[PDB]
């Protein structure tokens, strides 16, 4: 099946192209923002993995929900999420974001962020030490490596 | 005792004012800033090659939430609920039953890794040091179900290694 | 160090080297080892037009050297 | 052979721009303590190939614009200026020997001002219009100054032909008869290409990005041609091509290196700076370069 | 790619003038005037053609429609085709093709003139030794003999500056 | 002082064993500082400890292929190291 | 028409780039206006100034020196006038 | 992230209301429904860039109410980590000022310095940032052997690096011309509007707690 | 006195004043006029022989007419 061979190789090529750079947007409310800045630090690079910190939600590949999400914040967070280009992926960073965390039993704190957006990679820690976030971004890249998108477009 | 900045006056000697005007017209200390930045260009970069060179740590890092057990023996925990009492996030959830041996034991021992703020109070509150903040910090969980650990996930997490945790506790059983 | 930024600089400089060498090679190649004659002013253009007229082949670069005096 | 010249001039500009993106990212990385991109392949070249092809793959935001034909018409104009605007610039023998090309350079920069204005109109609502309007104003603020300085630096050269320039810069570089005029010119080239220290704070961002970096390489090529250049020996021009490319590379690195380490300007500080500091001094350098060659008895041999 | 190319560019020039004489939105008017000025530049460069069309390209197509689009941005909005604009465009194209056909398949069509209908390679120089592309040294003579002219020109522009600041709230 | 670093820069290449073997660790991720070879390890992988570099480039692992049978020539992971090498690798000690 | 050939090739290759990029994935202020007409009038006086390097070769040089200095001095008078009369301030 | 609503005459102002409360977390009520030692990390992480002076203040609150003086070695170690936290918070204030103003690279230089300070926090308490570590009633679990030499080496190297930061910025002409003209603070308004800390140190009157 | 407040203004006025005044004092503007005059763009048209002219030499080698010799001596 030379057509299936071509579709498999071309899907491998375009999924490599997708997982190559993956420039995020740094949403970053509380101290998890400081830790995102500290994995933007000179010791732990991001440019080695093609990752560039960038304040442009009009072109951002993945979105890193980090910090304590509140009721006064969450419509603005999803309104940022909605003006995002449709191939989109979500990293929930931090105990506050991945299930409520320390301010769980509390008004004006959304219990997690599944109540707002879907989540692809949970990375726990408080703050998740930058090596753990970087391993989470590697597992996100390998999630992009396992997609079989064009194969499903073939055999659909 | 104090030391305050910016109390002088620009001089009235012609040499000093023409040096300041030369700085104004001739972009001088801008070029000196370029020289400083090129002096940091020619250093060697202090980046660690991440998946091959992992970062430095401590003997007392607070990580993985792995239980321990006795030397050639059974489970170390008691279900005495001190960790659940001290847990500030209240992520510990314990249900105890005793077994046929007579000694008191458990049934259910759940840690909400979503809620866990990683303090060390359950490490320092266990009178037998059963629950230990583990060594490594590599969780990276796809689903939301998998961040809710059972007693068996904690015991397999503590039987995939103890010699690491035993080495850490044998290193620093004297401070705490 | 900057020993490894020099492959990127070298590859981008080779990507800047190709139009100069290609342009000069095609100018020396399109007239048989000559150079493409320039014409800013109409004097040089009339000179070039009578040059391409006298050579017979209707191409100016040949330029009929001294073999048709008498 | 003419379309072959066209292809060899306008095909490698995409490779030039993408490898310029990796060059400037690695240069900023070593200005910082960073390596990278070096994990993706050998020293990160297929990584700019890959993010270019990813941004072509990645699905556009649906308009949500107005006058879709005008939204087509602006970036096509920017990129066709960036394509058409390497023609008379001599790598040793230029593509079209013109009677006058530098006024054509400045006019094409003015067309780039048009493209920025049309993208800012056709993009979105009012705040994008105000921001792009201030960007058009701080781009248009300098085609006074850069054209004035161009006029002053080639008044010592007589003709607009630019080959008389590549001749008459053989003895000394023209950086020496005008160092402050050239330095103010280089500041105005930073203003034309619109990078830091000159602020900015949509689609296709790839084509906007492409037009900007080809504009950068164009202005640095014209910088190297306009001010310096070694001796041209015919029947071996690869020497001049190599030395030209080396000095254009060094000045592009210096350009990004000046970007690397300074804060952005306040907008009214930028206008105040340009008018009340550059513009009387450019006029004074114009009038002194008028009054000089009548005193050195050397008007240029204007052919 | 043939002989009557100045004529063809003249026809596209009239196309552009009709295209924004149909009274569109003024940004479409500015677009049409840029197209018309570009092809007028093409015409005057085809008549040889050194300096003047490259000179108008900087001013109108370099610094006048920029200010027109700038003022269209700051003053008007035109926030959302019509039968009037499209009807005027069709009648203008009708006038265009009517004149072109009745000239091309005849001798002449006259408002009051005598238009010899053929291509305008005529008239031109017979390849003389011009040596300086006459317009170049022509406008070079604007400073030697031009005593009164640049004085009143600069004085008019200086007064234009003080006019603009006074009307836009001097001082 | 120009050719010597260019001569020393060949010594880790020709000392590595060859050209394609050097190309394998270059295209794996980065490392070209081969030559100490402190610890081999069950499930294949190797551990290299150097002192000539700064704190952070003392100890680096190089993974082998098929340590679970999963074709790990590409896409190397964290937690592919056994735990005693996880104590040694994070510089919690000086003893291998 | 050979630079028209170059223009056509650049325009057509750019339209190929745009169509592959699109069909494969599927109030105001007064102070803005002073800068506009300021650019306009000074750019017109630049349009006067720029044929000066055409003109350096003539047998009447004193008048050309005098009137060229007169033109730039008038441009300086206009700039200094709007400078002293708070024209571009904030 | 803050909300700001500014009503402005153009490239100017009339009013400016900072709408904030977006990052509200119920901290006071949550401390009311817990004990002291359980609810200590609330005061550790309500302020988050400073991370040990907040703990020092809450520990001094509970000690000043409870009438217990800590032993003096705990006091001197608490002084050392208070000065580390002061150094860290001022250098982050400088660098996030620089990054929001432009000025890309000294941010990264001083965050290399702050990465070394997080290494010091790791070797002392174990966690990256949020060292609880200051119990009310004295400091818990003192520092391991082999640390003071590291702190001394860091002190020398950071003296040289802060001198090189002052080389980089600070008599840079255009950063000065960016921020000199703006933001005066009247001393009458400095006392009425309740400013504190660096505002009181800068706006005239001599005042250090 | 003013050199501290607006220095670029004073530098511009100084170089402008010398660009106006400095072309007066010159041993070189006469050389400018001679070199700019002595460049033949047009053809030197001859003239009819005898209105009894004891000047204007016929062979262009004859130095009777005003030649140029200040050129080659700079
Ligand atoms: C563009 C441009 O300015 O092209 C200039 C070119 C004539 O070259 P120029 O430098 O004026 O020299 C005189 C004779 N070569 O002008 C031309 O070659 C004229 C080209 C006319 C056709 C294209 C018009 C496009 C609008
Ligand atoms: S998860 Fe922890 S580190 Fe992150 S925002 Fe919450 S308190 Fe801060
Ligand atoms: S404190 Fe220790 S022994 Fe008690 S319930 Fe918790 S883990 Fe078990
Ligand atoms: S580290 Fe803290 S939050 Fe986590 S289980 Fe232990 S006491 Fe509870």
């Amino acid at each position: 099946s030379r057509g299936e061979y071509v579709v498999a190789k071309l899907d491998d090529l375009i999924n490599w192209a997708r997982r190559s750079s993956l420039w995020p947007m740094t949403f970053g409310l509380a101290c998890c923002a400081v830790e995102m800045m500290h994995m933007a630090a000179p010791r732990y690079d991001m440019d080695r993995f093609g990752v560039v910190f960038r304040a442009s939600p009009r072109q951002s590949d993945v979105m890193i929900v980090a910090g304590t999400l509140t009721n006064k914040m969450a419509p603005a967070l999803r309104k940022v999420y909605d003006q995002m280009p449709e191939p989109r992926y979500v990293v929930s960073m931090g105990s506050c974001a991945n299930g409520g965390g320390y301010y769980h039993y509390s008004y004006s704190v959304v219990r997690g962020c599944d109540r707002i957006v879907p989540v692809d990679i949970y990375v726990p820690g408080c703050p998740p030490t930058a090596e753990a976030l970087l391993y989470g971004i590697l597992q996100l890249q390998k999630k992009i490596k396992r997609e079989k998108r064009l194969r499903i477009w073939y055999r659909r | 005792t104090y030391k305050y900045v910016n109390l002088r006056e620009p001089s009235m000697d012609m040499k000093s004012v023409t040096d300041r005007a030369a700085q104004t017209l001739l972009w001088t200390e801008l070029i000196r800033g370029l020289g400083m930045t090129l002096s940091y260009l020619f250093r060697e970069p202090a980046t660690i090659n991440y998946p091959f060179e992992k970062g430095p740590l401590s003997p007392r890092f607070r990580g993985e939430h792995a239980l321990r057990r006795y030397p050639s023996g059974e489970e170390r925990c008691i279900a005495c609920k001190l960790c659940e009492a001290v847990c500030p996030a209240q992520a510990i959830t314990i249900e105890a039953e005793p077994r046929a041996d007579g000694s008191r034991r458990t049934t259910r021992y759940d840690i909400d890794m979503t809620k866990c703020i990683y303090c060390g109070f359950c490490q320092e509150a266990c009178p037998v040091d059963a629950i230990v903040e583990g060594p490594n910090f590599e969780f990276s969980t796809e689903t939301h179900e998998e961040l809710l650990y059972n007693k068996e996930k904690l015991l397999n997490n503590g039987d995939k290694w103890e010699a690491e945790i035993a080495a850490n506790i044998q290193a620093d059983y004297l401070y705490r | 160090m900057w020993f490894e930024v020099l492959p990127g600089i070298a590859v981008m400089g080779v990507c800047l080297f190709i139009p100069g060498m290609a342009t000069a090679r095609i100018h020396r190649f399109s007239n048989g080892g000559r150079e493409k004659r320039v014409a800013h002013y109409s004097y040089q253009w009339y000179l070039m037009e009578r040059d391409r007229r006298v050579s017979g082949v209707n191409r100016y670069y040949v330029s009929k050297g001294l073999e048709n005096i008498d | 052979m003419f379309m072959i010249n066209v292809l060899t001039l306008i095909i490698p500009i995409l490779l030039a721009v993408a490898f310029l993106t990796l060059v400037e990212r690695k240069v900023l990385g070593y200005m910082q303590f960073r390596k990278g991109p070096n994990v993706v392949g050998p020293y990160g070249l297929l990584q700019p190939i890959a993010d270019a092809i990813k941004l072509f793959i990645k699905e556009p935001l649906r308009p949500a614009t107005s006058s879709i034909s005008m939204f087509i018409l602006a970036p096509i104009l920017a990129l066709t200026l960036a394509l058409t605007m390497w023609i008379p610039l001599p790598m040793p023998y230029p593509l079209i020997n013109m009677n006058l090309g530098v006024l054509f350079m400045l006019a094409m920069s003015s067309l780039a001002v048009y493209s920025i204005l049309w993208s800012g109109w056709a993009s979105n609502s009012k705040y994008a219009l105000i921001g792009a309007l201030r960007a058009v104003a701080q781009t248009i603020s300098y085609e006074v100054t850069l054209a004035i300085i161009l006029l002053s630096v080639l008044l010592m050269n007589g003709s607009f032909t630019l080959s008389t320039l590549i001749i008459t810069q053989e003895q000394v570089w023209l950086i020496f008869p005008a160092w402050p005029l050239a330095m103010m010119w280089f500041i105005s080239t930073l203003a034309e290409t619109n990078r830091a220290p000159f602020d900015l704070t949509a689609g296709p961002f790839a084509l906007f990005f492409m037009a900007e970096y080809a504009n950068i390489i164009m202005m640095n090529i014209f910088t190297t041609t306009l001010f310096l250049g070694a001796f041209h020996n015919p029947y071996m021009p690869e020497l001049y091509t190599i030395n030209f490319t080396i000095k254009s590379l060094l000045l592009s690195i210096t350009f990004l290196w000046i970007r690397a380490s300074y804060p952005r300007f306040r907008y009214d500080q930028l206008m105040h700076l340009l008018w009340k500091n550059f513009l009387p001094l450019t006029l004074a350098l114009c009038m002194w370069h008028v009054s000089l060659p009548i005193l050195l008895s050397s008007i240029p041999p204007q052919t | 790619m043939m002989t009557y190319i100045v004529f063809i560019l003249s026809i596209i020039f009239v196309m552009g003038f009709v295209g924004f004489s149909s009274k569109p939105s003024p940004i479409y008017g500015g677009l049409g005037l840029i197209v018309s000025g570009g092809v007028g530049c093409g015409i005057v460069l085809n008549f040889g053609g050194s300096f003047l069309g490259l000179m108008v390209f900087l001013i109108y197509l370099g610094g006048m429609m920029v200010v027109f689009g700038y003022t269209t941005a700051m003053a008007t909005e035109q926030y959302p085709s019509n039968k009037v604009v499209l009807g005027t465009f069709i009648t203008g194209l009708l006038m265009e093709f009517l004149m072109v056909y009745y000239v091309l398949k005849d001798k002449e069509v006259e408002i009051v003139f005598k238009f010899n209908g053929m291509g305008d390679w005529v008239i031109y120089d017979t390849g003389d030794s011009g040596f300086f592309s006459e317009e170049a040294m022509g406008i070079a003579a604007l400073y030697s003999y031009g005593t009164w002219l640049v004085i009143v020109t600069g004085w008019s522009l200086l007064i234009g500056v003080v006019v603009i600041m006074e009307i836009t709230r001097g001082n | 002082e120009l050719l010597q670093v260019l001569k020393r820069g060949l010594q880790q290449v020709s000392g590595h064993g060859g050209l394609r073997g050097y190309l394998r660790v270059l295209f794996r991720a980065n490392d070209v500082r081969v030559g100490t070879l402190v610890g081999e390890d069950k499930y294949g992988n190797k551990y290299y400890e150097d002192n000539k570099q700064f704190f952070g480039r003392h100890r680096w692992v190089i993974y082998t292929t098929e340590m679970n049978g999963k074709n790990t020539f590409w896409d190397v992971d964290g937690s592919m190291v056994p735990p005693e090498w996880h104590r040694w690798l994070h510089c919690m000690t000086d003893d291998p | 028409m050979n630079l028209m050939i170059t223009l056509l090739t650049n325009f057509t290759l750019a339209t190929l780039l745009v169509t592959i990029a699109f069909w494969l994935p599927q109030p105001f202020s007064m102070k803005f206006f002073l800068v506009a007409i300021t650019f306009l009038l000074f750019d017109l006086e630049i349009a006067l100034l720029l044929p000066l390097p055409w003109a350096s070769q003539t047998t009447n040089l004193n008048t050309m020196l005098t009137m060229a200095l007169l033109l730039i001095f008038l441009l300086a008078v206009s700039l200094a006038y709007e400078w002293t009369q708070k024209g571009l301030e904030w | 992230v803050l909300r700001l609503v500014m009503e402005l005459s153009g490239e100017m102002v009339r009013k400016c209301d900072p709408h904030i409360g977006l990052l509200h977390r119920g901290t006071e009520k949550l401390i009311e429904y817990k004990t002291y030692l359980q609810a200590l990390p609330y005061f550790d992480r309500l302020d988050y860039v400073s991370m040990m002076c907040n703990e020092q203040a809450y520990s001094l609150a509970v000690e000043k109410l409870l009438n217990i003086q800590p032993p003096p070695r705990a006091q001197w170690i608490r002084v050392l980590f208070g000065e580390i936290t002061r150094l860290l918070n001022h250098i982050m204030a400088v660098t996030t000022h620089a990054l929001d103003i432009g000025a890309m690279t000294p941010f990264f230089w001083m965050f290399e310095e702050r990465e070394k300070m997080f290494e010091f926090y790791e070797r002392v308490s174990g966690a990256r940032m949020h060292a609880a570590y200051v119990r009310p009633g004295g400091v818990h679990q003192d520092l391991p052997l082999g640390l003071m030499d590291d702190i001394y080496e860091f002190s020398k190297n950071f003296s040289l690096r802060i001198d090189e930061l002052e080389e980089m910025l600070t008599n840079n002409r255009i950063w000065r011309n960016r921020t000199v003209d703006i933001g005066v603070v009247t001393a009458e308004d400095a006392l009425n509007y309740g400013f504190s800390g660096v505002m009181l140190r800068g706006s005239g009157i001599q005042w250090d707690l | 006195n003013v050199w501290a407040k607006e220095p670029v203004l004073v530098a511009s006025f100084a170089i402008a004043g010398l660009a106006v005044i400095l072309p007066t004092l010159s041993p070189y503007t006469k050389y400018s006029l001679m070199i700019n005059r002595a460049t033949p763009y047009n053809y030197p048209v001859p003239l009819r022989d005898d209105g009894n002219m004891p000047d204007v030499p016929s062979h262009p080698q004859d130095p009777q007419g005003p030649s140029l010799e200040w050129l080659k001596r700079l």
